């Protein structure tokens, strides 16, 4: 399987290849929307 | 006496050196035979799909478990996952893209999709059949799910319970912000918060004979309202199931949310603590507990 994609663009999968930015839920910040 | 067959199917694969799945299926398999109870004529048949190392564990397991406590009848059946992956392939190849870990379309996710084919590769002698995880502990006798299927509305293909996290609401993330009013994605009493695969009542016949079922596993029909969702998602079945879901609910019988209740909170942390609780509450007398992100259940 994949870990699912914290961001809200591009793929299900986190580091999606053709996913450049990361939207995050709101109150989460970073490339992983880990803080 | 008139010989009357029930039919479960578990997936249970790569299990070989893999303890946390082989405890797993022993907490389901052992709750299921102990409190299972069925009349004299009736005869259960756990069907498992697996590779041959599997199979080989699996009997190890199964004859450990069997016969049940209750002395009905019991018969055991395993198909291959390699023939079982060939049969799905053409059914199934365009939803890949769509539905799979990431992309493209690989054969190692077709097995991922064999519920919506379920009704193309079971005999027709099979008219009905429940497939369930693995990760699931029995709290009742599961004679009584079987009674559900006299609950599908006319033009229902399928019985599945709500998805208990927002994990949808986050999948049509896209779609809902092109429309704001929409109910996709929304807890429930009221929203369409999608669906979760653990346990699905597949009336094989009902699949085999909706036009509009049909119709919806038609490469064109998949990728129109892909599009139309923005939809992506690596769950498989459970995921074209939930989309499906959103255009035709009629397709579905809802069961309650006791008899799947799911106890991951991964999405909980992970950008939905404010609406978490409306997605995941389910009160009533439970029926199957189902520790599904390898969450312990309790005892
Ligand atoms: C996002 O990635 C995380 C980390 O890998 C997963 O834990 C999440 O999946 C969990 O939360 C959503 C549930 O729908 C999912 O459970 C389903 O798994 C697919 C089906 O095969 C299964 O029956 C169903 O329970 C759960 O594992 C993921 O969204
Ligand atoms: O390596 C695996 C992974 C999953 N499964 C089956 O498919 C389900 C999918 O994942 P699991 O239930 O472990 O976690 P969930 O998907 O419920 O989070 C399991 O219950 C098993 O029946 C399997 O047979 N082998
Ligand atoms: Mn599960």
């Amino acid at each position: 399987q994949c870990e699912s994609n914290p961001c809200l663009n591009g793929g299900s999968c986190k580091d999606d290849i053709n996913s450049y930015e990361c939207w995050c839920p709101f109150g989460f910040e970073g490339k992983n929307c880990e803080l | 006496v008139v010989p009357v067959d029930y039919h479960l199917l578990m997936m249970f694969t790569k299990a070989e050196h893999n303890a946390p799945l082989q405890a797993k299926a022993r907490v389901a398999l052992s709750s299921l035979l102990r409190l299972a109870k069925f009349e004299a004529h009736e005869v259960l048949n756990l069907h498992f799909v697996s590779e041959e190392a599997s199979r080989e564990v699996a009997k190890a397991l199964l004859r450990e478990l069997l016969p049940p406590a209750a002395g009905f009848k019991c018969k055991v059946i395993f198909h291959d996952v390699a023939v079982l992956t060939d049969k799905l392939f053409p059914v199934v190849e365009a939803m890949q893209k769509y539905f799979s870990a990431g992309s493209g379309t690989y054969y190692s996710d077709s097995i991922f999709f064999l519920s919506v084919a379920m009704h193309q590769i079971m005999p027709k002698e099979i008219p009905r059949i429940i497939q369930l995880d693995l990760d699931l502990k029995y709290k009742t006798n599961i004679r009584e799910l079987f009674e559900e299927f006299d609950n599908f509305l006319p033009g229902a293909v399928i019985g599945i319970a709500r998805e208990m996290q927002p994990v949808y609401r986050h999948t049509f993330w896209q779609f809902r912000h092109e429309n704001p009013k929409t109910r996709v994605g929304d807890p429930p009493p009221e929203g369409l918060p999608g669906f979760n695969s653990g346990v699905m009542l597949l009336n094989l016949e009902a699949m085999r004979q909706s036009p509009l079922y049909s119709h919806l596993l038609e490469p064109s029909w998949v990728q129109q309202l892909a599009d139309k969702y923005h939809f992506r998602g690596h769950l498989g079945d459970q995921d074209f199931f939930t989309m499906i879901g959103m255009e035709h609910p009629e397709l579905f019988h809802v069961l309650d949310c006791t008899w799947n209740r799911q106890l991951c909170t991964w999405w909980r942390d992970h950008g939905y603590s404010d609406v978490f609780q409306a997605y995941f509450r389910c009160e009533g007398h439970v029926k199957i507990y189902h520790g599904n992100c390898n969450t312990p259940i309790p005892e």
